[PDB]
DNA sequence: ATCAATATCCACCTGCAGATACTACCAAAAGTGTATTTGGAAACTGCTCCATCAAAAGGCATGTTCAGCTGGATTCCAGCTGAACATGCCTTTTGATGGAGCAGTTTCCAAATACACTTTTGGTAGTATCTGCAGGTGGATATTGAT
DNA sequence: ATCAATATCCACCTGCAGATACTACCAAAAGTGTATTTGGAAACTGCTCCATCAAAAGGCATGTTCAGCTGGAATCCAGCTGAACATGCCTTTTGATGGAGCAGTTTCCAAATACACTTTTGGTAGTATCTGCAGGTGGATATTGAT
């Protein structure tokens, strides 16, 4: 009987206990900080997913790709500043043109 | 009564155009050369995994695409729409890169 | 048989073209004559920097090869964190 | 068949795929898209680490409990993330707590 | 029969003093009242040090006189000599606080 | 008020000491939208870190490690 | 105890408070002899050149007391303190006097 | 009077004979000397920071002279880099050639 | 230019906050010596993948020039908007005094680590096999610039 | 306003690069159970240093007047965009080759851990000596703005 399916988890319970350790973060590691960082992290990848795989259904696409990954973290205030350090290869930019560089009049 | 595309038009339909896009803008082999060069400078007889010009390539696509915006953003608060020299210092300046 | 050419003046194979690609992506609909040999300062500035740290890394693994690891720690110390090459 | 032994190279992947088809039962992921997940997932989980381990430090202690996690993840991510992240926690806490 | 100093001269001479010296700019009651208003906000009936006060003044105070600094260069860039809000916003924006 | 506390005239000594010459009059309000995001933003960490020590005082060290993480180290508090 | 390992080392630092620090900072499983040495020393040399220029610029002020004012203008008067300290803030330390030119009467 | 003492550790007085070797004739503040006590922790926590890492990139469980030089290179900028490696690596070689 | 009004500078002064100096008591830090263990350097070597040349087009995208449009640079100028200014009063500060609660102590057990079979699984390896979509094309709708 | 000359769209095609699904075997990872140890909650304690308000101190809100900075308008021209034309020795791309060096496996020793026992010392806690300089002043002189 697998720690996660016991959390009610798809992320590995035993690999983040595992990868806690070996990390050296502390000396010891409570039993309960593993259930709790398998579930953080799944959540999250839910998060990107959900919105990932909108924006390749934006684009009649139904293979996400970078780009997806993309738009769905530029387009979420929250993802975008959580990930505001950070650069996805290949994943372009948002399309975004400064009003005054518009024709008009 | 041949047909020219009046100043800026051209220039619009290429900021659609690639910032609908995702592919590197600047060509492999001549990117490849820059950083054998630079790095030869540091150290030599060093080999690089391809994938490691990909991600200096990568990195340097993007942080050239930021510094833009923000050179742009600095042009326009000067009332212009031409980039210059003295906004990309602004910017830099303001990042931090310098200042 | 032993090649090896100089390698020598490379900056200038970042072309005027490519530069203003990379405004447009950035949004920038006009460009001054100067702005090319500025970018081109600031690149290799970028690299310079980007490169010698990965360099480091290489060193210290007692390797001669750069690995995509190496230039992902060298970004990742820069705070220019990159996602798509591994580690 | 079988070159040397390849050291295994360890990956969340193939979590990554389960909670895909959780979200979107009829989308697929190319292998780079995959990379970029995989990334994120380790970027996340040494951000946590990190913090909690500073955490314990500045408390005097030596061990990382789930309560050092959660302080870490209200550290971290930002508003709306923070709060569902703190309750998919403490909901697998519980759940986990509560076998035997 | 009154004497006035030219606009910009008591700035200027003001300046020369304030960069002069190290001293808090702003009044201590003021600051402590605003920190334990936003702290009320995240958790109810709290204490603090007195040095856990002087550090966030210190650390505030630091922080705009820099601001001040890039929003300055923004105005100059704009030929101007006044700082305005689209300054501060500039500067915000490309130091990545707004974006 | 409370944020009408930072007045006018210390928001322009601050200006001033960072080199600030004429001021628009808009600037004070922009100023104080400012500083309470700034504070916001160290404070909601700090008291993080109290809540955590089970503590219902607010240390320096709450500070300046909310200070660290915010990428804005302090020296002088670390006592 | 014969000699302590900082006289050992020629430093004035606390080689085994360094050892000590590393130890409990859960840096790595093990430890070296060396590092703690190296890392002593390196110590000891930024803490000389601050103290150097902070004497300096005490000097200049006519003082024989350093205050935080003095390290302020040592680190900002030095291109590679400021980098090194690019995001730190010294408390009680200031500004250097600058004034855009632009700015100036005239 | 073992009660109230939980022992502060900091670097003051190592600080503190540093500063006699270079001004002799010189003293310091409480609160510089608590700038200086930040700072010393500050980069022993920068450089064993970037030590463990460098040990963990290459899959090993020690920390040994090798990782705090490197650490040192990716840290400090060029002439503090270089007279740092210096003063570290004549310091380690006196140690090993003392009895 | 003349020149009064003020700011700024400089030596000199005292008093006191905060520096230093010297002693005493002590947990814990630091080394010393000595059996025990183990990470990692060393020598060998399989197998990945990097350098490099070839030769075509899959010929694209570049460098060069040249016209002439228009954004940027300049000059001027009207009014709007910040700076300067002066001091009573009203808010800050600097003092005084309980008491909240942080930080110290010590008791004790729920949960951590250690260690031993025993079981399960994710990585990988390698063919075997669908499928989404890049790039093509055409042919119908969208825009720009000249009148 | 017409419209002509392009660019732009987007839905229906293709051929294959790349994704998903076989079953293989297995080192490692993970679970389960058992004995042995321990960090930290939790309960109480005191003395530190925090919120409160004494009155003593002194910065700032107010408004009116006006210099000068700002944005608006007008003109000019050169520096930039668009596009044509000629052609990379240019770059991509494909694919083959030899072998550099990275990575996996083994043997084995030097440096680290584990630990007990000894000796030192940095921090705390006073107690007393003393001094650097912040702030007050007097008097020369430099700056400023009105003539
Ligand atoms: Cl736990
Ligand atoms: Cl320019
Ligand atoms: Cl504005
Ligand atoms: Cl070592
Ligand atoms: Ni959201
Ligand atoms: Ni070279
Ligand atoms: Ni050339
Ligand atoms: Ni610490
Ligand atoms: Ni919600
Ligand atoms: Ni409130
Ligand atoms: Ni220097
Ligand atoms: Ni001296
Ligand atoms: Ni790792
Ligand atoms: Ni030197
Ligand atoms: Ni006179
Ligand atoms: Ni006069
Ligand atoms: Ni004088
Ligand atoms: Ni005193
Ligand atoms: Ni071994
Ligand atoms: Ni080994
Ligand atoms: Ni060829
Ligand atoms: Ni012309
Ligand atoms: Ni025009
Ligand atoms: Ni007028
Ligand atoms: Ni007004
Ligand atoms: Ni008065
Ligand atoms: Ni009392
Ligand atoms: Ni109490
Ligand atoms: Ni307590
Ligand atoms: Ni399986
Ligand atoms: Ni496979
Ligand atoms: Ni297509
Ligand atoms: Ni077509
Ligand atoms: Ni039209
Ligand atoms: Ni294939
Ligand atoms: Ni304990
Ligand atoms: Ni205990
Ligand atoms: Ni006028
Ligand atoms: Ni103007
Ligand atoms: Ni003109
Ligand atoms: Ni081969
Ligand atoms: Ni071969
Ligand atoms: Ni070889
Ligand atoms: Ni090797
Ligand atoms: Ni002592
Ligand atoms: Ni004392
Ligand atoms: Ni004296
Ligand atoms: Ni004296
Ligand atoms: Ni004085
Ligand atoms: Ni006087
Ligand atoms: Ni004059």
């Amino acid at each position: 009987k697998t720690r996660s399916s016991r959390a009610g988890l798809q992320f590995p319970v035993g690999r983040v206990h595992r990868l806690l350790r070996k990390g050296n973060y502390a000396e010891r590691v409570g039993a309960g900080a593993p259930v709790y960082l398998a579930a953080v992290l799944e959540y999250l990848t839910a998060e990107i997913l959900e919105l990932a795989g909108n924006a390749a259904r934006d684009n009649k696409k139904t293979r996400i790709i970078p780009r997806h990954l993309q738009l769905a973290v530029r387009n979420d205030e929250e993802l975008n500043k959580l990930l505001g350090r950070v650069t996805i290869a290949q994943g372009g930019v948002l399309p975004n043109i400064q009003s005054v560089l518009l024709p008009k009049k | 009564k041949p047909h020219r595309y009046r100043p800026g038009t051209v220039a619009l339909r290429e900021i659609r155009r690639y910032q609908k896009s995702t592919e590197l803008l600047i060509r492999k082999l001549p990117f490849q050369r820059l950083v054998r060069e630079i790095a030869q400078d540091f150290k030599t007889d060093l080999r690089f995994q391809s994938s490691a010009v990909m991600a200096l390539q990568e990195a340097s696509e993007a942080y050239l695409v930021a510094l833009f915006e923000d050179t742009n953003l600095c042009a326009i608060h000067a009332k212009r729409v031409t980039i210059m020299p003295k906004d990309i210092q602004l910017a830099r300046r303001i990042r931090g890169e310098r200042a | 048989k032993r090649h090896r050419k100089v390698l020598r003046d490379n900056i200038q194979g970042i072309t005027k073209p490519a530069i203003r690609r990379l405004a447009r992506r950035g949004g920038v609909k006009r460009i001054s004559g100067l702005i090319y040999e500025e970018t081109r300062g600031v690149l290799k500035v970028f690299l310079e920097n980007v490169i010698r740290d990965a360099v480091t890394y290489t060193e210290h693994a007692k390797r001669k090869t750069v690995t995509a690891m190496d230039v992902v720690y060298a970004l990742k110390r820069q705070g220019r964190t990159l996602y798509g090459f591994g580690g | 068949g079988k070159k040397r032994r390849k050291t295994r190279k360890e990956s969340y992947a193939i979590y990554v795929y389960k909670v895909l088809k959780q979200v979107h039962p009829d989308t697929g992921i190319s292998s780079k898209a995959m990379s970029i997940m995989n990334s994120f997932v380790n970027d996340v989980f040494e951000r946590i680490a990190g913090e909690a381990s500073r955490l314990a430090h500045y408390n005097k202690r030596s061990t990382i409990t789930s309560r050092e996690i959660q302080t870490a993840v209200r550290l971290l991510l930002p508003g709306e993330l923070a709060k569902h992240a703190v309750s998919e926690g403490t909901k697998a806490v519980t759940k986990y707590t509560s076998a035997k």
